[PDB]
């Protein structure tokens, strides 16, 4: 499987300007379930990031356990903060807001300028190994299905235990 | 040269046959709502729609252009920032999955080894723009008239899961099309609906409140407040929630018969229809008009039983619906895998 | 799993159905309705003011379970699609699994969660 | 085992026993799978490869080891390679043989065979899951006992 | 298929026993679970005691870990949940809340812990310590009606949501790096093939994973939760956390930083140093102006006391890790003992705070006295255990030429000396017209007598009998 | 970045013997082969003529991999698990290849901002069980 | 421009998900935030495990797993959130410091 | 036996190609010659269906073959080069055919083309020096 053409960038920088905007409408309106709702257009147009590279189960799934679950529970919870429309006009806040504006800009700058001095498609070569086998005749659904129970044994014995504990606890905190 | 791309600007793409669906599903609402108007007023009543030509044919597409001007209104407490988002996310999340439903023989648009879980996944976004939408206004009879619906609807996609999932196990593939592969067999006797009809019934109870069937128990009874989350939406948008309704209905129809029964096989194994005659000569458009009509006639059967279960029961009470939808789908819903998984152990 | 061409097209098509709908809605509309406007339907009070009515007490626990119910579906689809490929072992592995969830709907059943 | 198809590519000729829904799966030109299982059976491939017979491609038990080894392989499986037989059925000297790829659970096994008549080289090959493959090994090799092109 | 899971099949077995007594039987359970959970701990630990002196096996399809180094940490979290679970017992129990989940939350955590202290796979790594942190945030604030214990939720709860987050983007950076690998053997070579090691990458992936570690173990930097919810939530939880948290952490880390980083020593012995140069300071200083008592011991025993236990794990040349196994053995009992007399006293009178522990010699002399040891052992003094394991983790340390760190712990420890004795002469006092209402009206005197006496005498004997527990832990390569 | 510093000697072998897809040498071999298995062994890589770029000596425990799963150069692989035509490396054997560009990295280097290695390079090895 | 531009964006939303969450006001916002750095952290981890190991994918099933905890932690978190606002009718973040 | 001349890898595609602007005539001569002995490695490639290195590869050696091509072939003998401009419509047809015959997997048409790409690519280099 593969992608249609030149036509792979335009969807690339497209998805990644509604995602730059969805972020900054997460992190800047005051009224939270407006930040909500622009939170789940973030996630569905991650989403499509995740499909349009040849992995199909981690998008499909992220889209059914984070754009459902996930937000409709965050939207119930926001019915129970009461109290909006605070201050505004250029970091709204305390000085904080600069000092953030600040810090996490620098961590920008170092991440940044990091990753753009690993040659990725020369780090892509070294490895004609690992992704040269497909096992001979499997299709992404089944790889998947059988590596997640052949040698990822004890990780998938674990999470259930977790989901029941968190369940429980759930159960016995919201409940006054 | 080959400067940028020679063959790539833009002729790799065709845009007849997504029409076409858009044509046929348009068309199939059309004879979805004249189907309600013509039998479920007429059970012991009048006529339908008449008085709109012969009948009314042209009453449905009649009721669209009246719906279609309308003066939108756009109340004042919320605006465009939300108002206008809410319908579209309802009308994708059944609109897009259109994708991997098949028709017949060689129809299906697109492979998609993941389609019925791809089905699954649209099936359960729906929610978000309703929540989007009652809350998109101010005042209640929309807030709360919305949340209802939104949050009843959660309590049912576990039972929807555990029941296409023991399907997905009986035919191992998330492809309809390998789906009704696996269902051809014996004509009638292979069809999943005799060989798990424990998970048929919960899919089929669980389908009626899945595409709001019903949200409004009585002809005068409200849908629980006013109206349904949907009382300031008065043109477009109204039409809209018309359309994104009926389509989760036919969805759902689709998804059940082509999971349960034969999708376009018939009575008889599909394959079985070319052997016997010992040779073939123009079976193309046979087979595909025979595939239209052998599988639209199964989900039309269940159409009509929706449409006589309407005025046989009153609907539950989001104080009883909910606990139907948990303490008792669900552990049957459970135990039907538990069971078909030593079933299917051989 | 070939080409998702078509789902591409499909995608943008479908997206810009509603917003084509409402643009056509909007060239031929009314540009009127300066009405009161500020009120929606059925309250014929001419009614305004209020808050804090939730009820999140209830519809809390359901949502909550829902969310923690529902992780169990997408570790069984890649276990649902390699029964027949894989042996027997994977499925005491998900037997295990769901059983252990089943445990907690007995336990969130008999303890009051899923109630009116 | 009953039904016979050319698959109308101009080539090859094979058998296919069953009701086979017929897939694409990337071998163009054909495939064939069943409905309950999965790992079935017959898929064929072509390829352009501009020599003559396949006995130039060396010695029999080493250019079959040479692939049955490095390409219809992977690093995180085991090959076995069982009999092996040539067939001279019109001079072509097909390569029919019978070999095993064990994983940390699959186990495939196969009955791969090999051309080189003015369709330079392409191949056939069988599966199925190693749990029942050994109750219709005989059902699979009058498959691949059919390979023969025009 | 396999029995290096059965130490935690048998909890897991347990922890099914003790969910399903609460949905079948009606009211039998108050002091039945209380031993039947113990009944489990104690048939996990015969289990491991037989798979002493074994082989370094790797686990299913090389997934977590069996080896003798890793198994003694994997009896030690045992050991702290055995002595632990009587005090968190009528602890709860005099605050009428449900105590079955409690114990199942305490069960659970120390499963993840156990699982923790091996998992060379980068993903179970990576679960652990949420399978550890999951059931931390419900004990932690496990006193619904209180208000303190919801800021140590909220600020429990973001910082451990934060650090894992920054912990598990080094653990990507690091696949990727690494031209795609995850078993923490299989690293330095696929970090060769794939031949960028020696280039930026790895040098971020290295501190965004140390310090995600470091907030797990709170070194001085990062140590601004644990003061906040030591404080903040129940003292049983308080103990358990502050003996098994970091024995678990401290299992991971040298496992997680010794195994795959072979090459960039010179630039993370510095790294970690200047953590501990830090985190023998900063909780010291703070710990002298403390009046509550469980933030000073928020302070000098956790804040502190995880700097010499580090102190090693810098200079090491498998010369050493014999020194942390015995450090960590006197640590639990001497950080144990003074938790239990805390928890009786508290309960026993109803306060927390310094001021009100006046006269307590005169009233009831054996809890000041069994107090008085254990915190005088923590100060350090000859004849008791902490200071022979200060020593025997200096004098090698000072042995393998780094001098700036041994220094620095023996004034800080002189310096710690201050609070100890401070609060000793609170014990020992006859002032009648000084010694507040409280003391005044204590009627003084099973379990938590029993693991207080019984955790007092090895915070004694063993400093003096360290021969053997010497000759044992010299046998870890890992 | 680019080569550094080392030193060591090689304890000069007899003729390598190239069996048509590399260049073989043997040492000494001693006591038992390996499946394939996490193995640990002690290298020492040269250029084709005299530099030396890296050493398992030039740090601390000589790295430990996986001998019969595709994980590292085809050229060892194929020289210390035993290629065609070749036999295995024992426990405590000691063997020195000479790898051609076509079972190594290939015509295209690792890159940093400096590659790390000669674009099109063909080096050596003095490979140590242990 | 699919195996750079992508990674570009990680930290353009890595560094976002910090920032939200330090002069986040509301319990909900700061959660929502934290749900965003993980997903930030998932989609880093993806794309590299498409380029490379695609025998056996190392990433999609990690990527599973972090999806997994992170609603687990997104179902306690809201929890606790519940029996804050029940003890104080307020669930003002910042605006409660008396465990200093 | 020396090392070897890297000759501005070093770059993360957004960096080169972007960033550090510069390419000179005759230096382009060295990547052209370096897709022809580079893209002939693929073989194996194809042989096992990896349908997704055969992407990857061609995409980033295309993008840079179809710029090189445009400034190298300005350097060639400009007194008779219209062949070298001749060739490069081959030269980069054959691969945006290459291109198509991958993304929707074939392996008939890619394998006939993965020897008609590279019979042509040692001609475009060839016209070069």
């Amino acid at each position: 499987m593969d992608l249609p053409g030149p036509i792979h960038e335009i969807l690339m920088l497209f998805g990644e300007f509604i995602l730059l905007l969805g972020g900054l409408g997460v992190v800047l309106l005051t009224n939270p379930i407006y930040s909500a709702f622009s939170l789940g257009l973030v996630l569905v147009c991650i989403s499509l990031f995740y499909f349009l590279l040849n992995s199909y189960f981690v998008a499909v799934a992220q889209l059914l356990i984070y754009v459902g679950a996930i937000n409709v529970l965050i939207i119930f919870a926001v019915m129970f903060v009461n109290g909006s429309e605070w201050s505004k006009d250029k970091n709204y806040w305390t000085i904080g807001d600069g000092f953030t504006s600040l810090v996490c800009i620098t961590f920008v700058f170092s991440l940044m300028t990091t990753i753009p001095d690993t040659s990725w498609y020369g780090i892509l070569w070294t490895t004609r190994s690992n992704q040269i086998v497909e096992q001979g005749l499997i299709n992404n659904v089944q790889q998947i299905g059988i590596h997640l129970a052949t040698d990822f044994y004890l990780p998938f014995e674990l999470i259930s235990i977790i989901l029941l504990v968190s369940l429980i606890g759930a159960i016995t905190m919201a409940r006054q | 040269s080959k400067l940028e791309l020679l063959k790539e600007v833009y002729g790799l793409i065709s845009i007849l046959p997504i029409l076409t669906l858009l044509l046929g599903i348009t068309i199939e609402v059309l004879v979805i709502v004249w189907l309600e108007r013509e039998i479920s007023a007429s059970i012991q009543q009048r006529i339908g729609p008449e008085y709109a030509g012969p009948l009314g044919l042209l009453q449905a597409i009649a009721d669209g252009t009246k719906l279609l001007f309308k003066e939108d209104i756009l109340p004042s407490r919320g605006d465009i920032s939300l108002f206008s988002i809410g319908p579209s996310i309802a009308v994708i999340s059944v609109l897009l999955s259109f994708l991997v439903i098949p028709l017949g023989y060689h129809f299906v648009l697109a492979d998609l080894s993941i389609g019925v879980f791809l089905w699954i996944a649209i099936s359960s976004i729906a929610p978000i723009g309703l929540l989007m939408a009652g809350y998109s206004s101010n005042n209640k009879y929309s807030f709360l008239g919305g949340l209802r619906a939104a949050a009843q609807s959660i309590s049912y996609e576990i039972p929807l899961t555990f029941c296409v999932l023991a399907i997905s196990l009986l035919s191992n593939s998330l492809s309809t099309v390998d789906i009704v592969e696996a269902q051809s067999k014996y004509g009638f006797f292979g069809w999943n609906i005799w060989r798990q009809p424990i998970g048929f019934l919960v899919f089929l109870i669980s389908s009626l409140a899945e595409c709001e069937r019903l949200p409004f128990d009585l002809p005068e009874a409200e849908e629980e407040l006013v109206a349904g989350y949907q009382t300031e939406y008065s043109g477009i948008k109204y039409g809209l929630f018309y359309l994104v309704s009926y389509l989760n209905l036919l969805v759902s129809s689709l998804f059940v018969t082509v999971l349960y029964l034969g999708g376009w096989n018939f009575s008889i194994p599909y394959i079985s229809f070319f052997d016997f005659f010992q040779m073939n000569k123009a079976v193309g458009i046979l087979e595909m008009t025979m595939g239209i009509f052998i599988t639209l006639t199964k989900a039309y059967l269940f159409l009509f039983i929706s449409i006589t279960i309407r005025w046989t029961l009153p609907r539950m009470r989001m104080d009883q619906l909910l606990n139907l939808g948990w303490k008792f789908l669900l552990p049957i819903s459970l135990g039907n895998l538990l069971l078909t998984t030593s079933f299917q152990l051989v | 799993l070939h080409e998702y061409d078509i789902f591409w097209t499909f995608l943008i098509i479908a997206s810009l159905i509603p917003i084509l709908a409402f643009s056509i809605s909007g060239l031929l509309a009314p540009v009127s309705e300066g009405p009161e406007k500020l009120s929606s339907y059925e309250s014929g009070i001419e009614p305004m003011g209020g808050a804090w009515v939730q009820f999140r007490i209830r519809y809390y626990m359901f949502a909550l379970v829902f969310v923690v119910f529902d992780v169990e579906t997408v570790f069984l689809y890649p276990w649902a699609m390699s029964f027949d490929v894989l042996g027997v072992s994977v499925f005491i592995e998900a037997l295990i699994f769901v059983l252990i969830l089943v445990v907690g709907l007995v336990y969130a059943w008999r303890k009051g969660a899923l109630e009116w | 085992n009953y039904r016979s198809y050319v698959d109308a590519n101009d080539g090859y000729s094979y058998l296919y026993p069953a009701d086979w829904r017929d897939f694409d799966f990337l071998g163009h030109d054909s495939a064939f799978k069943d409905r309950n299982v999965q790992l079935q059976s017959v898929r064929v491939a072509f390829i352009p490869t501009q020599k003559t017979d396949i006995r130039d491609l060396g010695p029999m038990d080493e250019a079959i080891f040479n692939l049955v080894n490095e390409v219809y392989a992977a690093p995180n499986q085991i090959p076995t390679i069982y009999e092996m037989q040539e067939r001279t059925v019109d001079g072509r000297n097909y390569w029919t043989f019978e070999y095993d790829l064990e994983a940390p659970g699959y186990g495939v096994s196969a009955f791969a065979t090999i051309a080189i008549g003015n369709g330079r080289y392409y191949t056939l090959i069988v599966t199925a899951n190693e749990r029942r493959w050994s109750r219709l090994r005989n059902k699979l090799k009058v498959v691949a006992d059919s390979f023969k092109i025009s | 298929n396999g029995s290096f899971i059965f130490p935690e099949c048998i909890l897991i077995f347990g922890l099914i026993l003790l969910l399903m007594i609460d949905s079948t039987s009606d009211q039998k359970d108050r002091p039945w679970f209380y031993f039947i959970s113990s009944t489990s701990l104690v048939i996990s630990i015969t289990a491991l005691l037989f798979r002493w002196r074994e082989e370094p096996i790797i686990s299913f399809s090389g997934n977590f870990q069996t080896n003798n180094f890793n198994e003694i940490f994997q009896f030690l979290i045992l050991l702290c949940s055995t002595l632990c679970i009587p005090l968190s017992v009528e602890y709860i129990e005099c605050t009428e809340m449900a105590i079955t989940e409690f114990l199942l939350f305490v069960l659970t955590a120390t499963l993840g812990g156990m699982f923790l202290c091996g998992a060379n796979d980068l993903i179970t790594i990576f679960v652990a310590p949420e399978c550890f942190s999951l059931c931390s945030y419900l004990l932690s604030g496990y006193t619904k009606r209180d208000l303190r214990s919801n800021e140590a939720t909220m600020k429990y709860l973001l910082m451990g949501g934060a650090s894992s987050s920054i912990l598990v983007h080094g653990f990507s950076w690091l696949y990727g790096s690494s031209g795609g690998e995850i078993e923490l053997q299989e690293i330095v070579n696929g970090l060769i093939n794939t031949q960028m090691y020696n280039s930026p990458g790895i040098s971020i992936a290295l501190i965004s994973i140390t310090v995600g570690l470091g907030f797990k173990l709170s070194p001085a930097p990062f140590h601004q939760w644990t003061p906040d919810v030591y404080e903040g939530s129940p003292t049983p939880v308080v103990a358990f956390l502050s003996v098994t948290s970091k024995v678990a952490a401290s299992a991971s880390a040298t496992r997680i930083l010794d195994i795959p980083f072979y090459f960039s020593s010179n630039e993370w012995h510095l790294l970690l140093e200047i953590l501990a140069i830090l985190s023998m300071i900063l909780g010291n200083l703070l710990a002298i102006t403390q009046t509550s008592m469980k933030r000073m011991l928020a302070y000098s025993s956790i804040g502190q006391i995880g700097y010499v236990i580090i102190g090693i794990i810098v200079g090491d040349s498998n010369d050493g890790y014999a020194s942390m196994i015995t450090y960590m053995l006197f640590y639990i009992s001497m950080n144990l003992g003074t938790f239990a007399c805390i928890v009786l006293f508290g309960l026993r009178t109803g306060t927390d705070n310094i001021r009100d522990y006046a006269g307590l010699y005169m009233k009831d002399p054996f809890l000041a006295l069994s107090l008085a040891l254990c915190l005088l052992s923590l100060g350090g003094l000859p004849p008791l255990a902490g200071f022979f394991g200060k020593l025997y983790l200096f004098w090698c340390g000072w042995q393998a030429g780094l001098y700036f760190l041994v220094s620095i712990g023996l004034l800080t420890s002189v310096l710690s000396i201050y609070y100890y004795l401070k609060i000793i002469k609170l014990l020992m006092t006859g002032r009648n017209q000084e010694i507040t209402p409280y003391v005044r009206n204590y009627r003084r005197s099973n379990s938590i007598e029993l693991s207080m006496t019984v955790c007092v005498i090895a915070s004694t004997i063993p400093g003096i009998s360290m021969n053997p527990i010497l000759a044992i832990a010299q046998d870890t390569l890992f | 970045a680019r080569a550094a510093l080392e030193l060591h000697r090689s304890l000069c072998p007899l003729l390598v013997s190239p069996r048509e897809l590399e260049f073989l040498q043997v040492r000494d071999p001693s006591f038992c082969s390996v499946s394939m298995v996490v193995t640990q062994i002690h290298y020492t890589a040269r250029f084709p003529d005299g530099t030396v770029f890296d050493s398992s000596y030039k740090r601390g425990r000589p790295l430990t991999m996986r001998i019969g799963a595709g994980k590292i150069l085809r050229g060892l692989q194929q020289g210390i698990g035993g290629g065609g035509g070749v036999t295995p490396m024992l426990v405590g054997g000691k063997r020195k290849l000479m790898i051609p560009p076509i079972l190594a990295y290939g015509p295209e280097p690792a890159g940093c901002f400096s590659e790390a290695v000669f674009a099109q390079a063909e080096m050596n090895f003095c490979a140590l069980a242990a | 421009m699919m195996f750079e531009h992508v990674l570009f964006l990680s930290v353009y939303l890595f560094s976002i998900g910090i920032y939200g969450l330090i002069t986040s006001r509301n319990m909900v916002r700061a959660l929502i935030c934290l749900e965003l750095i993980l997903n930030s952290i998932n989609l880093n981890l993806v794309t590299f495990s498409d380029l490379f190991d695609s025998r056996q994918l190392k990433g999609d099933i990690f990527a599973i797993f972090v999806i997994a905890l992170a609603a687990a932690e997104a179902a306690i978190g809201l929890s606790i959130l519940s029996s804050i606002h029940r003890n104080r009718k307020s669930t003002r973040i910042n605006q409660s410091n008396l465990l200093n | 036996p020396p090392g070897t001349v890297p000759r501005w890898g070093t770059r993360s595609y957004v960096r080169e190609r972007f960033f550090e602007p510069g390419l000179t005539t005759e230096e382009a001569a060295a990547r052209i010659r370096q897709t022809a002995e580079g893209m002939r490695t693929l073989r194996p490639m194809l042989e096992t269906m990896s349908w997704k290195y055969v992407l990857f590869y061609v995409r980033l050696k295309s993008k840079y073959l179809d710029l090189d091509l445009t400034t190298a072939m300005a350097g060639v003998p400009e007194p008779r080069r219209p062949e070298y401009v001749l060739v490069a419509n081959e030269l980069v047809d054959n691969m945006t055919e290459f291109d198509r015959f991958v993304r929707t997997p074939k392996v008939y048409e890619s394998y006939l083309y993965y020897e008609k790409t590279l019979k042509s690519l040692d001609d475009v280099a060839e016209f070069l020096g």
